């Protein structure tokens, strides 16, 4: 769980290697709030922050 | 706005001294934040050795800003030579409990197998069902809405008195949502509709279930329609009768509960329409007086031959159906028909909903947008000479 | 192949088409094939007011549709055209728009103090710049050597040798490769500029004691282990580099990491590709006060009549001198008088 800047004060992004199947090796980019609630998609991480943050050129999957 | 406000405030105390010759019981209470719904608990709590009773009331905010609450308020209704008879509130209308509500609530509703189990209309097309003998009486400064069940798909809103755990919806999409919570899964908190029955072209205002009859229900739309359905029936588009009910936005409707035929809808164009199932090409009657847009109609849980109907216009007029055409006077035709036994004129603001009071007769709870709610019983000698 | 402005049965601009075919049926009536020309609105600003988009959308329409003739040009031929010449007949297109998918060929400067910058005023002849070069760079080649292009060839070749033998005194081709990468050979060339250009003086450099010298880029220097641990951080991690460190190499430093990876990137083992308040009550007096004074009260009159004043003082006054003294019909037959009486 990293720190990612870019978002407001406490939240973290994680990045999850699928271990099988078919896409295994592809990975899967996570959100987690202060509280460390999970977020799993861009337009669920901006429908939760909605005006306090403006995620147009937010790259969800680098988190820059 | 200025001088319109002054004539209303006047009219309210013209009316105030009015009330000893006009009610038996009024009592008024201002709340925190107006409610959009009303509805009176089916039980009756009577304490030992007192001269009133307990009765509870399903009460809700809706303000856009605060956090709203689902509110169950108890009112304290007595037991049936100087003149008058006043005698200020004081701790005869109190909140019992408040649950913290997602969003507004525009409408309420018990279910009639289980009065603890409340559902609840919000914005969104969705509804919320909550059980407030799970959640805690007093609320947090938190706001963080514990539903026990979400009920995923006009303020249109009816439980099956017949079938529990059926529930009928309007939705922002011209369509009527079908629910059932009968055998809900443990690990599923979230719930999707048994049938969305599409019908209407506008916006679906009101939606009721038939009293006696399991599967047929009623439903009522902005394209000036009175669509009667049937669950039974393969096709969930076609209605199973279709009526073009009034000449604007049919707003709402209810059944008679002492006659499975006959039904009654209100409506924008300042009417009521009273129809029979047997023959829905004919219009009965329709009952004319109503200023402004009819929102809501309720028929008397004790007497089969009176009505009630509220709306925008301040009024909630109480029509007695057993004298149509009845020979009055010519100075009264001025007043109005025969049919309208009786005008409150408590409230100073568009009536959002009210409710008959099931266990005590002739008593209405009655609220509207100036965030006052009246408790009140018409005087004994308008409703029998 | 002519365009046309067709009907709008709104009331409504013209909608324009081009004739595709001109048809003439048995019974003498004319009906025309045309592709449909597109406002920029109904195509569901740069765009122009008279910007029309050829669709993929043809009808057919009778001959009678037609209310004028007018000309969709080429963009270039509307932007010649002269002001007189202006019209409303005057159209033009430049993108072809498909309807049915919706598809189409394929900021502001600011002025003040907090904006511009100062600008730098040129120097007197007398005046100087002051500025220290020491304090700005550091020179690490000089172009005009006494050595040629083959000396220095030369010296790489055994600065390379040098690094070979090197990491043979604690996989020849190996060792071979790893002493040419460019580490080494960066610094061949600063060993050969700190000792003056000077062949004889730098070779001593490289074997300072009789002992050769070895650099190793962050690729090489590492441990199979740490290698290892970057296999699995990346695969894990993707190129998250301040995770892969915290979690995985936290005592590497960031940027050594970051110049490994790119290193790693061509490693050959890696294939990646493939109000008011109140109550009532009501006493019994004033309840049967009512039905006493019945006249002067008039119920019936008074229930349809809240905003009228009620004579207050008149029924108390009767009902205290007067002191001394329904069936609802059921819903089958109102009902039934509604019918027999009806709308």
């Amino acid at each position: 769980r990293m720190d990612c800047p870019a978002l407001p004060p406490g939240w973290k992004k994680e990045e999850v290697i699928r271990k099988s199947g078919l896409s295994a090796g592809k990975s899967d980019v996570y959100y987690f709030s202060p509280s460390g609630k999970k977020f799993r998609s861009k337009p669920q991480l901006a429908r939760y922050l909605g005006n306090t943050v403006d995620l147009s050129s937010f790259d969800f999957r680098t988190g820059k | 706005d200025a001088v319109e406000e002054r004539v209303i405030n006047e009219e309210y105390k013209i009316w105030k001294k009015n009330t000893p010759f006009l009610y038996d019981l009024v009592m008024t209470h201002a709340l925190e934040w107006p409610s959009l719904t009303a509805q009176w608990l089916p039980d009756v709590t009577r304490p030992e050795g007192k001269d009133f009773s307990i009765h509870r009331l399903v009460l809700g905010t809706h303000t856009s800003d605060e956090q709203n609450h689902l509110v169950i308020a108890s009112v304290q209704l007595p037991n049936d030579g100087e003149f008058g008879g006043f005698g200020s509130v004081s701790g005869k209308i109190e909140i019992e409990i408040k649950i913290n509500h997602e969003g507004e609530v525009n409408r309420a509703r018990y279910m009639p197998q289980n009065p603890c189990i409340i559902a609840t209309k919000t914005p969104s097309s969705d509804v919320l069902v909550f059980d407030y003998t799970k959640h805690p009486s007093k609320p947090d400064p938190s706001g963080e809405c514990n539903p026990d069940l979400r009920l995923r798909g006009g303020y249109g809103l009816s439980w099956n008195p017949n079938l529990s755990g059926h529930l009928l919806s309007a939705s922002d999409d011209h369509t009527i949502c079908l629910w059932d919570i009968s055998a809900v899964p443990k690990e599923g908190k979230v719930v999707d509709a048994k049938t969305i029955f599409t019908g209407h072209t506008a916006v679906v205002e009101d939606v009721s279930w038939h009293l006696l009859h399991e599967s047929l229900f009623g439903s009522v739309a902005d394209d000036q329609k009175l669509m009667i359905w049937d669950t039974r029936s393969n096709n969930t588009s076609k209605p199973s009768h279709s009526v073009d009910a009034h000449t604007a936005e049919v707003n709402c409707l209810s059944f008679n509960p002492y006659s499975e035929f006959i039904l009654a809808t209100g409506s924008a164009d300042k009417t009521v329409a009273l129809w029979d199932l047997r023959n829905l090409k004919l219009k009965l009657h329709s009952f004319e007086s109503h200023k402004d847009e009819i929102f809501q109609v309720q028929w008397s849980p004790h007497n089969e031959t009176i009505l009630a109907s509220s709306g925008t216009d301040r009024r909630l007029n109480v029509w007695d159906l057993s004298k149509i055409g009845e020979e009055q006077s010519p100075e009264d035709a001025e007043d109005g028909p025969p049919e309208l036994l009786f005008i409150h004129g408590g409230h100073t603001a568009k009536i959002s909903d009210f409710s008959w009071n099931p266990n005590e007769p002739w008593v209405i709870c009655s609220v509207s947008e100036d965030n006052i709610m009246q408790v009140w019983q018409m005087a004994e000698n308008i409703y029998n000479d | 192949g002519d365009y046309v402005y067709f009907e709008n049965s709104s009331s409504n601009p013209y909608l324009i088409r081009r004739i595709e075919e001109l048809n003439k049926t048995a019974n003498g009536n004319v009906e025309a094939k045309v592709v449909c020309f597109y406002r920029r609105r109904d195509i569901s600003h740069q765009l122009r007011h008279r910007e029309l988009f050829l669709s993929r959308q043809l009808e057919s329409l009778p001959a009678t549709h037609i209310r004028g003739k007018c000309s969709v040009t080429l963009l270039n031929e509307t932007e010649s055209l002269k002001s007189y010449l202006e019209r409303e007949d005057f159209f033009f297109y430049s993108l072809v728009y498909d309807p049915q998918q919706k598809t189409l060929a394929d900021g502001e400067i600011r002025v003040g103090n907090r904006y511009q910058a100062d600008i730098t005023d040129l120097l007197k002849e007398g005046e100087e710049d002051g500025r220290d070069q020491s304090r700005l760079e550091t020179q690490v080649w000089e172009a005009h050597n006494p050595l040629t292009d083959k000396q220095i060839d030369q010296f790489l070749v055994v600065a390379r040798s040098v690094g070979t033998f090197a990491r043979a005194l604690d996989s020849l081709h190996m060792s071979a490769a790893a002493a040419s990468r460019d580490i080494t050979l960066f610094h061949a060339m600063d060993t050969l500029h700190k000792n003056i250009y000077d062949i004889s003086k730098a070779i001593s450099a490289l074997v300072p004691q009789g002992g050769p010298v070895l650099c190793r880029d962050e690729m090489e220097e590492w441990s199979a282990s740490e290698a290892n641990l970057f296999e699995e951080a990346l695969e894990k991690y993707g190129k998250d580099f301040t995770d892969i460190q915290q979690d995985f190499l936290p005592w590497k430093s960031l940027t050594s990491i970051i110049e490994y990876y790119y290193m790693w990137k061509t490693t050959d083992r890696y294939v990646q590709q493939k109000r008011q308040a109140f109550y009532l009550h009501t006493t019994k007096l004033t309840r049967i006060a009512r039905r006493l004074c019945r006249e002067i009260l008039r119920p019936w009159h008074a229930a349809r009549h809240p905003y009228l004043p009620i004579n207050s003082a008149a029924i108390k006054a009767e009902c205290t001198a007067r002191l001394p003294e329904a069936v609802r019909k059921p819903l089958e037959a109102v009902l039934r008088y509604l019918e027999t009486h009806p709308r």
